[PDB]
């Protein structure tokens, strides 16, 4: 269903054109009504990240070759292997007890070096998000009842795009993005076929070998490679067991991303408000008023955590009217003095028996989610935790 | 530059003994692993003996584990292969090669070992 | 005959681009990604022309290229010269027990 | 007091509504004037950061236990303690030469391992700021003389909030934050009751033990742990003295934050502009104009460094009028080459004997701050340094 | 040449003032047309960064003093130099073969330590960009044909500056910046006279010694210091050769920046939109009508990469009209199904034989850049790579 | 699994001598620090002797420093305690225990020492 | 009597949840948070049930828990069984000179 | 505290042989590099001999190479300088000093060597 | 006479501030940036008062300052006193062959 704009949402000038100022959320439509002309629908289709740069790989399962060992007797110098200079080898130097029993003339410590080639069987990719290339697509079709669909393609840097509509004429949309998470503090972690949004610092502090997105050598191999004590001519090297399970566990408290089925590198987001100023030539537009809902509502989906500190609920308005759903978040049931923040812009049930999504930002700690007003109001208690960076 | 030279191949009867020698130059012999490789008639190449830089680690294939014995003289830049209990299956072109980086690097011209009863 | 499989005979005219394949099995080439290619003129020593799939030692011409997809490692020679006529071999570090397995060899012919 | 909007700050449409474009600062006010209606004061109450995530702890005081030692005689193998694989233990392996320990021989080298448990007595906490959750509170009261205070609570994601006013009707505010510092390059550092704003790279380059905000072991303990050489059957381990003094000295050239008095995890900020678009239903508004101040002014507060590269001052307008204060920053006292940037929007004095805050970004190096015009102007010489990242 | 606004680009209210919505680019003027008044040209002069903080130094040329050596005979204790505690010294501890020939009583591994003072001769500097102080200069002057030029200097925090133009009167300009690159992920790399924009993680994963921008010790010195195998009582130290060649090669895949000629600390940025709202007193403006170019066009400058993942072309309109260039990016040369994003706003040619800059963000893979319509259209084949972080 | 077995305790007149034994099993005895702990009547538990893994580091309380002597025989997996110049205060239940991670991990059943004239 | 102060006797019904306290001086428990708990069935060997205050060794029932607040560390036993009738001791690494202080002991009885 | 005490200076004929002694105290002598410095008439200061903490590394100036011989006795905390084939240029104020940090840290009071025929 | 060139004599009255320049050529003072200053009262041992150009050892007063600019290093004594009358020397690590070069020396005379 589509929601009509109010009078204050647009402004018609004596000379020039009429500007519409709408805040667009995902999967919520907003319609523009003009007398003797079809209503114009405007909806945010998607917010996506296209081709993020891989900034780091994290190994969680390694494979070694056999152990190459050069060893020298006492008073014969240092034992060197030419593999010590290859960066993809796991090398270690030490001294082993030598003597007559193992082919050395005099007793004492003999130099010894062991190297084993390090390959990464399975790695986790960490992607960098360029916020100047966050895409957002806006659709605009004339109401059906030349009703073709106009799809405009945006990206943070290019925020001004043009279009034309029947009757309304040429249009200019000047839009902005506000992401739901800070991609300056976050990576896109891609382990198997799955993917997540993880914090940057949580990812650098992992005790696993890592490799730059630019390439190079696998650094800090010692998290998966272990060198046993020597026995006079030999050193055992062990690749520590696969660590996918330990990594998949630490990603439990991390929100997920979904690749597009076709593009397969489009990481399309869900949260995010697109603030557009629609610019049109001069024409009178139709407004719409909304009374506040005054009848009993019900939680279709009880308030749930979204992954980025906000709570989503889905209430049903079966009776009242095309109406605005009053939502506040308070410390106590007494004052009804709001302490939270209403993320959702204009929670409006267009028709009766409709189900409306509502996003809210409770204060940290205990609070009460209040939907409605008076005595036929929904009261849901909430708890909010300290928002660690991981684990 | 780097060179390996095989010698000691020839003709011998089954059950007999033969010793292969491989002289190296152009690199530090005591720093690199060396190995013996043979190419049997109608078969692919096959490493049969593998020795470490100091001679402390020895590896053999099952076909030769009891019969062949590989050694090296890092003072004389010589790699040896003592072949005992020679059979018909052991007739092949025999190579000595260096192994650095988990790949066989430099080879020798090879010496021919024929066994006919 | 062998464990790695390469065609017995391949031939090409001078200037042509010729590709020699080396088909391995699973747990023969897919794990370590270190595959070597050798060239042997008759009576001479085999010369390493490719190692680590795509890497080329010093002095090996840019005509020789290396690639791999799944089981099949491939050697490709472009600008085929007369000198390239030799036997080409294929080595792969299979596992920690057998270490290296070789290809049967491939006779390359330059039609003059 | 409150500064009335200008004629050009609002626009009344033929249809729809009238929009007011206001840029709100802190401790400054804006009043929307309507004929036959009381004035409407709009002010930015606070800009706050609520419960930032802890990304890293930095230890500036360590405590150790006694030293656990396992030693072996020559030709008896390596000496091992199970403490070597614990995370919070600091170990060091070495060799013995003489008859060190349990009656060993005077010849050959024996193996020694020494371990001591690492505990952090005092740590500095570094908090990551989620720029999608920077809160801003805007107040709107009808001029007293329903004059009820309406308090609107925003965050970066939710820039569109609703309100209702007597006479003016229903309002929709579409605001935006512009913080004064770069939280993408900044931590919020907490060392004690005190707390500062520090640069990220500065804190990560500190040569001190640190622990990930996601928990785990203490890393790089050697900055506060010194393993003494063996001294005949004992190995001494020294924890370096407290570094609370060194950090406070390094935190001198760093701007500070103020926790909320009650909500201790509520960091309040002082800088920042909030550009709003007040959307009301159609109604006429009363516009005000201002002349440039012509009389003499006086520095109530001399120009001072703010800590974020800008200069704050306070001029007094005792004589002239409700007037706009001319402010420029120039190379030489022959004015009009304004080499600086005026941060404050419309530094207007409401009545006489008013003290007006003025913020300014001068060029790097020497420049003159010229307040006023004519020969009665106010001149102050300034110097701006290279803006390092700290220390 | 300046480009006139359309009717929808401005709005005039019954009461209040007139608002203009202009998206300003570099090297593109935008003019405002008023009846009975000269035109008002508004242009974005420059977008620059003024003296960013130094966050890190990367050493690519090292100098060492003479090697200092303290050696001990076997079973005579550890060898220690006081230099081991200095930060700028590059030390290494090891054992060396001692015996009768080199002055020791008994044969075995004798301790030895080698130290050399590390001084960096040549270093690359990395600069943190504070996005709250990014500057942009906006030029407005009355159409020649008070007529002087008004130069308004903004910064991201001070996004509202006042001006006054004769006839049009007083003006309030409320603007924003949308840079082309994500400076939260990028450094400004100075190596020589030259300067680049490089990715943060790329520069930190460099295999070279580095020093904090806050000064201190040089870290990871072993990238330029080579410690040789010890002889009897000597250790040889090598300062690895100059690494300027390797860095310059790795810096090729990175876009360049330009210090300004006079200021020598401004880094002149070339991409970026400046979304401005020009608040003026109420007065009618004359809009301009722009049709679509239909004639044949040609590429004066062929499409090339920008460095920040976009494509820039310079097409010539020799005949058609004051007109707008139709630009799409599609998968195939068949019907216009646009998949790219048009970055440039209003690719309009004022007169004929003008050359128009067009910036385009094509999708990944093979795409077709189609300029124009019909048979007299331009078609350029494009391929887009995976956007690595560098090297 | 890990077991400690004390012995050697009993009844002894003051001024005499006694020697305790503690047999360990189920772990590498030469790798763990060992200690003796006693519980006197009407008093809290008290560690009296602390010994390193190799036996190089020895620690006592001032109560028993001149009288008791802790030692071990890593070859025979035994921990001893030679108690000399016994007094009435020494009357207690004596425990041997292992220490790892700056915590006392495993205990023995204990042995009873009574000092009466 | 003892350096660490804990109650002599605690009694609890089956299924209940009762806790045991262990109090020390400021320079006894607040420095290292290195506090361990032991359970001694008479005639048997004491068993480690808690160490590092909140950590629980392998083979100790989930019912046992550990916590600490200032001078006082606390052992809490929920889901009480009669098999838990024993003497419970408290230990704390004091400092680098005396190394360990024990509590006086606590007799726990399951009333049946 | 740190003290260096030169001795052995005086008058001697050209071609004569003199030995200077520097008695160091207040620091671990066997850990610090030592050197000899002289100030000649009408000339600036000049280091002529430099020795390592173990006496392994020796450095001389060209003016004194074959004639002067620096040495030390780390057991007795003494630094020597045997001057042979003395010339007129060798007449100067001779100092012994420690070197640590690539800077000359502590000096001695100095001794006077006058060469007159 | 010397390698590093410093004035032969400098005079100052009590309470004044003086500056003794130490000018050397390139490849003497500009490479390593480790330049030390020494003070020698007649008959006593020379004392290190500056090293690493700006750095001052413990026990030396704040009156002694050190700076360098290109070829010229400079010791600046502020608030001159009577005991400061001595010779002042300058040392620089030239290169890895000659190791150290000294200034000719400077007699400081305090007028009184």
């Amino acid at each position: 269903h589509c929601i009509g704009i109010t009078d204050r949402d647009f402004i018609e000038g004596v000379h020039g054109g009429t500007w519409v100022s709408a805040t667009l959320e995902q999967d919520k439509c907003v319609t523009v009504m003009a007398p003797d002309k079809p209503s114009l629908d405007i909806s945010l289709q998607t917010v996506a990240i296209d081709g993020p740069a891989e900034a780091r790989k994290v190994c969680y399962s390694a494979v070694l070759t056999h152990v190459k060992i050069n060893d020298k007797c006492p008073s014969t110098g240092e034992a060197h292997l030419a593999e010590e200079n290859d960066g993809d080898n796991a090398c270690k130097r030490t001294y082993s007890d030598r003597g007559w029993g193992n082919g050395c003339g005099l007793f004492g410590k003999g130099s010894i070096v062991a190297c084993a080639k390090f390959t990464c069987a399975k790695s986790m990719s960490l992607f960098e998000v360029d916020q100047t290339k966050i895409q957002y697509v806006i659709r605009a079709q004339l109401h059906v009842g030349n009703t073709d669909i106009k799809t405009l393609k945006f990206d943070a840097l290019s925020g001004s795009q043009e279009a034309e509509f029947t009757g309304y004429g040429k249009a200019t949309l000047e839009c902005q993005v506000q992401t739901a998470v800070d991609f300056g503090n976050s990576y896109i972690a891609e382990m198997e076929k799955d993917s997540w949004i993880v914090d940057r610092q949580w990812a650098q502090d992992l005790t696993l070998p890592w490799q730059s997105g630019s390439g190079g050598i696998w650094r800090e191999m010692h998290h998966l490679v272990e060198f046993e004590p020597p026995h006079a001519a030999t050193i055992r090297v062990l690749a520590l067991g696969n660590q996918e399970g330990s990594l998949k566990t630490a990603l439990t408290g991390a929100m997920r991303v979904t690749k597009d089925e076709n593009d397969n590198n489009l990481y399309k987001l869900h949260g995010g408000h697109v603030s557009c100023r629609v610019k049109l030539s001069a024409l009178t537009l139709k407004g719409t008023s909304y009374k506040m809902c005054t009848d009993k509502m019900s939680f279709v989906k009880n308030p749930t955590d979204t992954g980025h500190g906000t709570v989503v609920m889905q209430v049903k308005v079966p009776k009242g009217a095309p109406c605005k759903i009053p939502v506040i978040v308070a410390d106590d049931l007494t004052a009804a003095v709001n302490k939270g923040i209403l993320v959702t812009v204009n929670p409006i049930a267009s028709t009766n028996d409709d189900e409306v999504l509502i996003e809210v930002n409770p204060p940290f700690g205990d609070s009460y989610i209040i939907v409605g007003t008076g005595d036929s109001r929904l009261t849901y208690q909430w708890h909010k935790e300290g928002s660690s960076i991981g684990k | 530059e780097v060179q390996l030279v095989e010698s000691g191949g020839g003709l011998v009867k089954p059950g007999g003994s033969l010793r292969l020698s491989c002289a190296a130059s152009g690199f530090i012999f005591s720093d690199y692993y060396m190995m013996w490789i043979r190419q049997a008639p109608g078969k692919g190449l096959e490493w049969i003996s593998y020795i470490s830089s100091s001679g402390s680690q020895i590896y053999y294939t099952e076909s030769v584990k009891g019969r062949f014995t590989i050694s090296r003289d890092n003072g004389k830049n010589l790699l040896y292969l003592q072949m005992n209990s020679l059979r018909g299956e052991d007739t092949a072109l025999y190579y000595c090669a260096t192994e650095t980086g988990w790949r066989i690097d430099t080879w020798g011209q090879g010496t021919l070992v024929t066994v006919s009863s | 005959q062998a464990v790695l499989t390469q065609p017995a005979s391949v031939s090409g005219s001078p200037g042509q681009s010729i590709t020699i394949s080396c088909t391995g099995t699973g747990s023969n080439i897919e794990t370590y990604n270190l595959v070597s290619w050798y060239q042997r003129h008759p009576g001479k020593a085999p010369k390493l022309i490719l190692y680590e799939v795509s890497e080329r030692p010093s002095g090996v011409s840019n005509r020789f290229s290396g690639s791999k997809s799944g089981n099949t490692a491939s050697l490709t020679i472009s600008g085929l010269q007369a000198e390239d006529e030799a036997d080409y071999f294929c080595c792969s570090y299979a596992d920690t027990n057998i270490f290296w397995v070789f290809g049967g060899g491939t006779h390359l012919t330059v039609l003059g």
